[PDB]
């Protein structure tokens, strides 16, 4: 069970992030908001003021 | 057995949903891993990468 | 045969053990401990604040429930009462609007 | 006499394994991991302030 578990933090770079989240949350929000829009930005949406 | 919780411990990091009420940024943590979900969601559609 | 078995068992507990610790490594890095002791001040704090309202609240309704269970039988007349006219008004308001 | 032979294979691997936990529990006191800041303990902490406004309200 351990060796699977390992195996899937070390392929998966966004779960790794994701498990990170947090700890942006309470440290850092400033990175928190640019990570987040980061990947955001990237996905091209057009907001209408 | 104890073991085995400990390594469950250790995937799901449960003290993240310890303070819902708690806002950065004008947002909850469960709103933002929301918001990076949706986005981490359409990257994936837009890279084709279809996981 | 008893030595055997013996050297084996122990063998198999220490792997065991080795291997919950490595998991306990990976898991508490300097940062995310820093990160827990801020959420454990926060919840301390919430837990120590209404610790203390829960306590004033219960001294309070102590009072009260010294007058008997003929007060309360009165206090839920009143109550009952008082939602029966906020019922009723509620109901005078709406047949108003609708005269076209 | 099989077993004899296994027998001292696994006591070296016996003697491998308490090197690495002695390794990996001098790596956890050094990042000030205390059992309160467990994700275990701190649930329990937070699953005990719920119960607490409950009963407030």
């Amino acid at each position: 069970d351990l060796q699977l578990k390992r195996k899937m933090l070390e392929s998966n770079k966004l779960q790794q992030i994701e498990k990170q989240l947090y700890v942006y949350f309470f440290q850092n929000e400033e990175q928190l908001k640019s990570i987040v829009g980061k990947l955001e930005a990237q996905t091209g949406g057009g907001s209408s003021a | 057995k104890e073991v085995q919780a400990t390594v469950m411990d250790w995937w799901e990091q449960p003290v993240q949903l310890c303070l819902p009420s708690e806002e950065r940024g004008g947002l909850t943590l469960r709103q933002w891993r929301e918001r990076w979900t949706v986005a981490v969601t359409a990257l994936q559609r837009a890279t084709g990468s279809r996981s | 045969n008893a030595e055997y078995l013996e050297a084996k068992s122990n063998a198999l507990f220490l792997k065991l053990r080795m291997e919950e610790l490595q998991v306990l490594t990976d898991c508490y890095t300097p940062e995310k401990v820093l990160v827990h002791r801020q959420i454990r001040d926060t919840l301390e704090a919430g837990v120590k604040k209404e610790k203390q309202e829960l306590s004033t609240s219960r001294q309070i309704l102590s009072s009260y429930e010294f007058l008997g269970p003929e007060f309360e039988g009165l206090v839920q007349e009143y109550t009952r009462l008082k939602d029966k006219i906020k019922d009723n008004r509620w109901m005078l308001q709406e047949l108003s609007k609708s005269l076209p | 006499e099989i077993r004899s032979q296994n027998m001292k294979k696994l006591k070296d691997k016996s003697e491998e394994y308490k090197y690495k936990i002695h390794a990996a529990k001098d790596q956890l006191s050094s990042a000030g991991m205390e059992e309160p800041l467990t994700h275990r303990s701190l649930v329990s902490l937070s699953e005990t302030l719920t119960e607490l406004k409950a009963q407030s309200m």
